[PDB]
């Protein structure tokens, strides 16, 4: 199963930085040494087994993207699953960006009429904090006026905080099929194991595939998933400095207990128990019961 | 899936004055569930009791694991070698007597499957006694708790 | 300890048998009356072929009524005087 | 007692307090030194037991060495119980051959002028620091170990705990500053110290996310919370585990997973070490 | 005058924590070892030559009457029924 994802945007908007940080295990300080992307850099990402993401890291320069809409129009915009257009919020040519975004939208509608548009308004860390909301809603009122042709969500991203993983989790959540089945599986696992919060990650990129939070969840932060993803990616890089693979995490807090163990061959599961009376050794094989069940299910199938 | 509240309700009815604590743990000392005679109301009165029960289970699992590699069954009952071939025995009860208490470690033979929810470590039932406790009543309580926990854990391998 | 076994053990003790001693083949299960100053280990270690015996210590004056069937021994404590 | 971070201009002191202190440490500026009477230097230097001088390795340091020597003479004439440490800084851009030659040149230039002055009784230590590495945390830990008068008792306790429990390496971190109060007699690997420093980051961040109910109650917690204990098993037959010792301390130990099969005995020895540490650090008569 | 009392306190609590530890390395299978002292066994015979106590279990047997035998065989059967009538739930 191949999904074709377009990564378009203006010159210097930061598309290769997002591709390197999310998929190629870069950090934010290492993207300053990234060179210019000449034409299109095709990337194949093995994400959740049989599903393969075709990432088309297109060049953002003007002579490249005049060539994209004229000669390579049939090669690029045909069979497009997700179109990602990246907007630099510190760009002084936003009216020049809107016309090019309209041209890319017109080519995408004329070639692949069943596609989803994501407008990532990048470089939000260069905007001061109290102005970081009403500026973004200023652009979000424009692009949603522009993008009435297809389904479009606009997200404010930056590589120096947790919003990048939220945006890329929202991007790859639509590409994963049968997500109500995984949501029902996580709901039944949290009901069976008496867990407050069950979050399923990916093994390599650590993007949040699915999550389920019960009413007994002690966490009140709405941006906790991408924060935990950043935590486990930083610790995976710390383990990879020692040439070792992180396998299991166990915690016993004052009122909680968090367990990060591998679930499938391509996932990690975070299980949080809100009851301190439940020991670690009960939950650490309560997860293994479901792991043995899905191994027995996937052995026959 | 194992419900520790079900195990606590199952072991709460087998607790008297002479038997303060009944706990279920693994051979590595990892505690699963435990009960007590009096329920503490203070937080620290729960914490020191939980630390004491965890230390008791941690020492008792290693004290069971020291004796599990010894087979004294050929050194009794002089008969033919087929009887010795029928003597593949595993430890199932262990009673330790002190001045100010008694300890009983019994391995719970879990049914269902040989690899259902344990990786070659049987669950151990730890029964703590006192000076006025009697060891024969502890064996009856141990076999009742074993035959109830085994039927309770016979429905393991819970799906999704 | 069950309530019906407790009242049965209270029915064991009377003004004649001043002490009741319930024991398995090797381990005690229930005590009533004055069971102290030895007179319990000799009941626990006791084993014989027959089923009905009367035993008293030759360095004491306590006479014990002992029955054994189905791997369960009942001991009754009363003074020889 | 306080810690004074001396040095010259563009030596790296403000970046040190940005990395370590900003995630009693005082930063005197690179100018208006002890010859100037802008501050009561003799009153401050009596109450200060640790003096740290930051020396840039890339820049010329002979004027910095003369300022260091007159500052050492000033603080020895103030009090004889001060500890002097030298922080060789900005070694991130230097090669592996350059660091050893710079350390040898700085130590040979300093320890002979110490004999030329005549104050050979005082001990002066030398440290290789860089703000982009974790060597600044290790150097500040070795500075802090001199000020604590309870270091050999904790070190002997960690030695007998590592020998008894088959623990390869143990540290007594402070979780707020990632500075270890005590360690055992075995040397500190940088690959071990990086994962031991980031273990606290993972624990504190997950406990900040999910420790919202009770935890930070303004009046009082109705139930006393458990100590924060964690276990991480790695793929290279090594297990890292933490146990919260005090309100600000923790004990991270590195143990092989062959020796972590008997984790209950290690847990009992951790509890006995917790009792020993809480009885040492309690107020007494 | 007060630091030495603190040092003595730390020495005695170090001795307490040293005595309270568990030697994990001694707690392993040190078996399949050759013998060390197979000669010092004559102390067993020269101490247990007699030592005034080789005495059998005493329980000096008198003969029971049929009334007490009938009483105890009636009591032991219903106590055995009480034993096998046990239950975990009340
Ligand atoms: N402050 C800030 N800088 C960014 C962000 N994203 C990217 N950058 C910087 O902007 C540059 C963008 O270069 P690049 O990713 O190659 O642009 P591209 O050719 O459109 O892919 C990088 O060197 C980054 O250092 C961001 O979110 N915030
Ligand atoms: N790249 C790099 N720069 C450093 C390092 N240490 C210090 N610096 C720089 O050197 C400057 C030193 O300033 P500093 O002496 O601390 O300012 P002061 O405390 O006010 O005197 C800082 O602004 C840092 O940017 C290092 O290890 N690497
Ligand atoms: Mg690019």
């Amino acid at each position: 199963m191949r999904k074709k994802v377009l990564l378009m945007g203006r010159s210097g908007s930061g598309k290769s930085s997002m591709r390197s940080i999310v998929f190629s295990n870069y950090v934010a300080k290492d993207t300053r040494r990234l060179g210019a992307t000449i034409d299109i850099e095709h990337s194949h990402v093995r994400f959740l087994g049989n599903l393969v993401l075709n990432l088309w890291d297109c060049g953002g320069q003007e002579a490249f993207m005049e060539n994209y809409l004229s000669a390579q129009r049939d090669h690029i915009f045909r069979n497009v699953q997700v179109l990602i257009y990246v907007f630099d919020v510190e760009s002084r040519e936003f009216e020049r960006d809107l016309v090019t975004f309209r041209n890319c939208l017109e080519a995408t509608v004329a070639n692949s009429p069943q596609a989803r548009v994501f407008c990532l308004i990048h470089k939000m860390d260069l905007v001061q904090e109290d102005l970081r909301d009403l500026v973004f809603e200023e652009r979000k009122a424009i692009l949603l006026e522009t993008s009435k042709d297809l389904e479009t969500t606009c997200l404010a991203t930056s590589i120096w905080d947790e919003t990048l993983f939220k945006a890329w989790s929202a991007i790859v959540y639509t590409l994963i099929p049968n997500t109500p089945t995984l949501e029902s599986h996580l709901r039944e696992f949290a009901k069976a194991a008496e867990a407050a919060e069950v979050i399923l990650f990916e093994r390599t990129t650590f993007l949040v595939i699915s999550s389920y939070s019960s009413e007994s969840n002690p966490a009140t932060d709405a941006h906790r998933f991408e924060k935990i993803s950043n935590i486990v990616k930083q610790f995976k890089l710390s383990c990879s400095k020692m040439q070792a693979q992180f396998t299991t995490f166990e915690l016993r807090g004052g009122n909680f207990s968090a367990f990060i163990v591998p679930y499938t061959e391509d996932t990690y599961i975070l299980v949080v128990i809100a009851d301190p009376e439940i020991e670690s050794a009960v939950t650490l094989m309560n997860i293994q019961s479901a792991r043995r069940f899905i191994e027995a299910s996937k052995s026959a199938s | 899936m194992i419900k520790p509240k079900k195990l606590s309700s199952l072991m709460k009815q087998a607790v008297e004055e002479t038997v303060p604590s009944i706990m279920v743990f693994t051979t590595t000392g990892s505690l699963l569930a435990y009960v007590s005679f009096e329920d503490p109301k203070d937080g620290l009165k729960r914490l020191d009791l939980a630390k004491r029960v965890r230390s008791i289970a941690a020492l008792a699992g290693n004290m069971y694991s020291l004796y599990t590699a010894t087979n004294p069954s050929p050194l009794v009952a002089e008969s033919t070698d087929d009887v010795i071939a029928h003597q593949r025995d595993v430890l199932f009860e262990t009673i330790i007597e002190f001045e100010r208490g008694k300890l009983l470690i019994a391995a719970i033979s879990i049914d269902g499957a040989e690899d259902k929810l344990y990786s070659k470590d049987p669950l151990l039932l730890g029964i703590v006694g006192t000076e006025n406790a009697k060891e024969g009543m502890m064996q009856i309580k141990s076999e009742l708790l074993k035959e109830c926990i085994t039927n309770e854990l016979s429905t393991l391998g819970k799906p999704v | 300890m069950d309530s019906q076994l407790s009242e049965n053990l209270l029915k064991c003790v009377n003004e004649t048998y001043r002490g009741a001693m319930l024991v398995r083949n090797g381990l005690p299960i229930a005590t009533a009356g004055d069971v102290n100053a030895e007179e319990q280990r000799v009941i626990c270690e006791w084993n014989s072929n027959a089923v009905s015996e009367v035993l008293h210590l030759h360095d004491s004056n306590t006479k014990i009524l002992i029955a054994t069937k189905e791997s369960c021994v009942l001991g009754l404590i009363y003074r020889n005087t | 007692r306080k810690i004074i971070l001396m040095g010259l201009r563009r030596s790296g002191k403000s970046s040190i307090q940005k990395v370590v202190f900003y995630k009693s440490v005082w930063d005197f500026p690179g100018q208006v030194d002890v010859f100037d009477a802008a501050f009561d230097f003799e009153s401050i230097f009596t109450q200060v037991g640790a003096l740290i001088f930051v020396i840039d390795a890339q820049d010329d340091y002979l004027d910095a060495l003369a300022r260091l020597h007159v500052t050492v003479a000033r603080v020895v004439t103030i009090n004889p119980n001060i500890c002097i440490e030298v922080f060789i800084h900005k070694v991130d851009g230097l090669s592996d051959e350059f660091k050893i030659d710079t350390q040898r040149d700085i130590q040979q230039r300093t320890q002979d002028e110490l004999a030329d002055i005549g104050l050979e009784n005082v001990p002066i230590s030398f440290h290789l620091t860089s703000i982009f590495d974790h060597s600044i945390f290790e150097a500040f830990s070795r500075v802090i170990q001199k000020l604590i008068p309870q270091l050999p008792t904790l070190e002997n306790l960690l030695n007998i705990f590592c020998s008894n429990s088959l623990v390869e390496k143990a540290y007594l971190f402070d979780v707020l500053s990632k500075i270890y109060v005590a360690t055992d007699s075995s040397p500190v690997d940088v690959q071990s110290y990086e994962i031991c420093s980031d273990f606290i980051d993972v624990i504190l961040d997950i406990g900040s996310i999910y420790g919202r109910s009770s935890q930070l109650k303004p009046g009082h917690s109705p139930e006393i919370l458990d100590e924060t204990s964690s276990v991480i098993r790695l793929s290279n037959d090594l297990v890292l585990f933490l146990r919260e010792m005090n309100q600000y301390l923790a004990l991270i130990c590195i143990v092989r997973a062959d020796n972590f099969e008997k984790s209950g005995l290690i847990e009992y020895n951790v509890q006995c070490l917790q009792t020993a540490i809480q009885s040492i650090f309690s107020p007494r008569t | 005058r007060k630091r030495e009392e603190e040092e003595e306190w730390e020495s005695k609590v170090y001795d307490v924590a040293k005595n309270k530890f568990i030697d994990v390395f001694s707690l392993r299978l040190r078996t399949e070892a050759p013998q060390r002292d197979p000669r010092d066994n004559i102390y067993e015979e020269v101490l247990d030559q007699i030592d005034s106590l080789n005495l059998d279990p005493k329980y000096d047997v008198a003969k029971p009457t049929e009334q007490e035998t009938e009483f105890i065989i009636r009591k032991l059967g219903v106590l055995i029924d009480d034993i096998n009538n046990i239950k975990l739930s009340d």
